[PDB]
């Protein structure tokens, strides 16, 4: 299909302006910017039927769009609000029927932060199995745990001797907020990676869990003592123990 | 695209009985594009409460309107048609003559 | 009575 | 023009067949509806297509009742997934455009065929005098409370799959910020 | 006799004013009955005769609907249009659309038609058979296919076909006072001296519906073509119609001329001489 949006994870102060920039190959005619919210699917923002040729959704308030080339519907936002925190999906269509469906991107998650102060890396433990699992179970649970970043735009993998894995893991849908009551409020997320007993108490065997972290740009500012929360990988390990 | 000019007609509805209330037609058809400017006139000046139709437009897709007012004639006062358009060089005037 | 069926050309 | 999906969230046993429902409203002759799968991935992937005018997937069209609905056979783990439904116009109201339902998310659920529930403490890995509670194993029909403390947190429960021993297990994790945090309290 | 029910869109974009001006008119036959303009404040299909006042909401509620996605569809279209042509934002264009069925005097179906202009010039046709289009440039070749790929045509054949004669029956029967009258031309010549030497004979016919008529001017029982002038048929502004011929003649010779009045109530033609 052949969209791609830019950026795909962004964190903006209460009151800037940011743009989200959808990019098709295509050549199609018909663009949309749509927002998925709990509680309402998608709705549609702007749409454009041609080249300069622009008109409302049903939540077009507080958006603005452009359509100078074919190739590129540009969503901008004159000043950022706390509703505006949404993921945001770009749509492509040639003639909008039945066999030329729309095809979407693959989403922008946007935070709108009442400053960026907030913004916080996350800190990640992984925890070793507990002892009476593995006499009851013949098995062994790792337990990973990331917390205390902000916005949550994390992605966790698991990775045994260097490889990724996805057999045995499981990892937290949503993760949870740390303090319920900040409408800002830093994220916590968990993940388990289940072996045998006998994997687990191979020495040989590495375990690592791998938290990537979207976070600032080099283009944002940043005045305070601590590290830059910038966009980084943070990961914690063990070993397998005779 | 061909630019058409209007073919402009100025009648009465009814046969014209000096001294009966009758009404002043112009009508205005074969031109393109749609936009038109048109006048009916009592001594060369412009009548202020004029109706028009509906643009519409013949197989040949030039468009047509009439431009229709209330009136009765008198011997002596002139009427007239002040048509307008992107085809003519200045507003064209055909008189109303009751004796064509 | 009008049709419903006309497209963007 | 509106979409109407009226089960915000639904659940079905793994090799099972489920039906979400799907209405919608229009004054037109001729439309097109769609559903689109939403997996964890966030991709909106279209499923199924229909023309007004005229595989475990199916749909119920029902043109004269404006009923769509999708049927799910044999479902797989991999159907977790939200769900939408989507009208597009032909002339009339929402023509050239998409408008969605609500969603429906849909967990298919495994079956534990050994449950065996239990609470479990980890130490972190680094020396961190710091520890987390894993309650594992428990059969698919336990709820797990939400966190009566605000010191404590509890996390939703969670299916993992060992591919390797066809295995299947549920857990929730419980960690707090408290010191002297007992695990054998956590989860009651 | 035969009648029709046709409606005539036109849709002239303004630019740098915003929205394009966008009417819409609808006939049976030769007589108005709905309309609807852009620039007027309901935004609604307006009634424009006295037997289609008698339609109810779901009518008008139906046909609001319709003309407004009419006027949408060729608000896209001149900005399409202009693309397609490589044309610039600067001037104004024009896109006119017509559709209709006739009918016999059987009142059974018999023929359809959907024709597209832009800038008063044929874009896009469907055939007499309401079964393909035909599109002589390549832009029209593009919406061809845009067209064939949402089934245009079958769904607008099967509307021509049965939808809109279904309702012109409707129509010439809740009209039937107004619409299925013979209303038979009133006739008369006058005369007026051009030179020493030739004289204009003006044949007339007036306050006649329909407005379908034919005047022929003859010298000697022979069809003239020469010296032959005739107007547009021009509404009288009561639901008839007036139309004229003349014909200069040299002097002397008028009664060589006979003008020959066609229409439909009128049993016999008319012959008229000075």
């Amino acid at each position: 299909a052949g969209i791609t949006q830019s950026p795909r994870h962004k964190v903006t102060e209460t009151g800037t302006p940011v743009t989200l920039r959808c990019h098709q190959t295509e050549n199609h005619r018909y663009m949309y910017w749509y927002r998925q919210d709990p509680g309402h699917g998608l709705r549609l923002i702007h749409y454009s039927y041609g080249v300069k040729d622009t008109d409302k959704g049903e939540v077009s308030d507080g958006y603005s769009v452009s359509r100078s080339k074919t190739e590129d519907f540009l969503l901008t936002l004159e000043s950022a609000t706390s509703s505006q925190t949404s993921v945001y999906f770009c749509a492509i269509s040639e003639l909008v029927t039945g066999d030329s469906p729309l095809h979407f991107g693959n989403g922008t998650r946007l935070t709108v932060t009442e400053d960026l102060k907030n913004v916080f890396p996350p800190e990640v433990a992984v925890f070793e199995p507990s002892e009476a699992e593995i006499s009851h179970t013949q098995k062994a649970t790792l337990v990973c745990l990331a917390t205390g970043f902000y916005p949550d735009h994390v992605e966790l993998s698991w990775w045994v001797n260097g490889k990724e894995v996805h057999s045995g893991v499981c990892t937290d849908p949503q993760p949870l907020k740390e303090q319920p009551a900040l409408n800002d409020s830093r994220y916590a997320l968990s993940s388990r990676l289940r072996v045998s007993a006998t994997f687990w108490q191979n020495p040989r065997n590495h375990f690592r869990c791998q938290v990537q972290f979207y976070g600032l740009s080099e283009n944002d500012e940043w005045t305070q003592d601590r590290a830059k929360p910038v966009t980084q990988i943070v990961s914690a390990e063990a070993w397998g123990r005779a | 695209m061909i630019q058409r000019t209007p073919k402009i007609q100025v009648y009465s509805r009814h046969p014209a009985e000096n001294g009966k209330s009758n009404f002043l037609n112009c009508y205005v058809s074969g031109f393109h594009p749609s936009d038109i400017e048109v006048d009916l006139l009592k001594n060369g000046e412009r009548i202020e409460k004029v109706e028009h139709s509906d643009l519409s437009f013949s197989k040949d897709w030039s468009f047509y309107l009439l431009y229709y007012t209330e009136f009765t004639p008198t011997e002596k006062d002139e009427y007239a048609c002040r048509v307008n358009h992107v085809t003519l060089s200045q507003p064209k005037i055909v008189k109303w003559d009751r004796d064509m | 009575h009008m049709t419903e069926v006309v497209r963007h050309c | 023009q509106t979409v109407t999906q009226s089960q915000p969230e639904m659940s079905v046993q793994e090799a099972e067949t489920v039906t979400l429902s799907c209405t919608y409203d229009t004054s037109e002759n001729n439309y097109y509806l769609f559903w689109y799968k939403q997996p964890p991935s966030r991709q909106m992937i279209l499923v199924i297509r229909q023309e007004a005018y005229k595989n475990r997937f199916s749909v119920n069209f029902q043109k004269a009742a404006k009923s769509f609905s999708l049927k799910i056979s044999d479902s797989q783990l991999g159907d977790t997934a939200m769900y939408f439904c989507a009208f597009m116009g032909y002339s009339g109201a929402g023509s050239y455009q998409l408008t969605f339902g609500k969603g429906t998310k849909l967990s298919v659920i495994p079956n534990i065929q050994n449950p065996d529930p239990a609470v479990y403490q980890l130490r972190d890995s680094k020396s961190s005098d710091k520890s987390v509670c894993l309650f594992t194993d428990f059969d698919s029909q336990t709820n797990v409370s939400q966190s009566k403390d605000s010191d404590v947190y509890i996390t939703d429960k969670c299916v993992l799959d060992m591919r390797s021993m066809d295995f299947k297990s549920n857990s929730a994790v419980a960690w707090s910020n408290k010191s002297d945090f007992a695990c054998a309290n956590a989860f009651n | 006799g035969s009648h029709s029910m046709r409606y005539f869109f036109t849709s002239v974009s303004r630019p740098g004013r915003g929205e394009p001006r966008f009417i819409a008119v609808g006939y049976v036959d030769d007589t108005q009955f709905v309309r609807f303009d852009s620039d007027a404040a309901s935004q609604r299909m307006e009634p424009r005769a006295p037997w289609i006042e008698q339609e109810g909401p779901e009518y008008w509620d139906g046909e609001t609907r319709k003309v407004k996605a009419h006027s949408q569809t060729h608000r896209v279209d001149l900005g399409t249009l202009r693309g397609y042509y490589n044309q610039s934002e600067a001037g104004s264009h024009t896109v006119q659309r017509m559709y209709g069925c006739d009918v016999g005097s059987d009142w059974r179906f018999l023929r359809g038609y959907h024709q597209y202009a832009y800038d008063g010039k044929d874009y896009i046709a469907l055939k007499e058979d309401l079964r393909s289009w035909t599109a002589a440039d390549m832009a029209a070749q593009t919406t061809k296919h845009k067209w064939e790929a949402a089934h245009v045509a079958e769904q607008l054949r099967a509307y021509l076909e049965g939808t809109c004669v279904e309702w012109l029956r409707r129509y010439l029967e809740n009209g039937k006072e107004t619409l299925q009258r013979t209303d038979a031309p009133k006739t008369h010549m006058t005369h007026h001296a051009v030179s020493d030497h030739e004289a204009t004979l003006r044949c007339w016919a007036l306050s006649f519906y329909p407005a379908e008529i034919t005047l022929t001017w003859q010298r000697d029982g022979e069809d003239q073509t020469q010296d032959t002038e005739l107007v547009e048929t021009r509404p009288a502004g009561d639901g008839t119609f007036q139309k004229w011929a003349a014909v200069v003649v040299p002097s002397g010779q008028e009664q060589r001329y006979t003008c020959h009045v066609q229409h439909e109530g009128l049993p016999k033609p008319l012959t008229l001489r000075w």
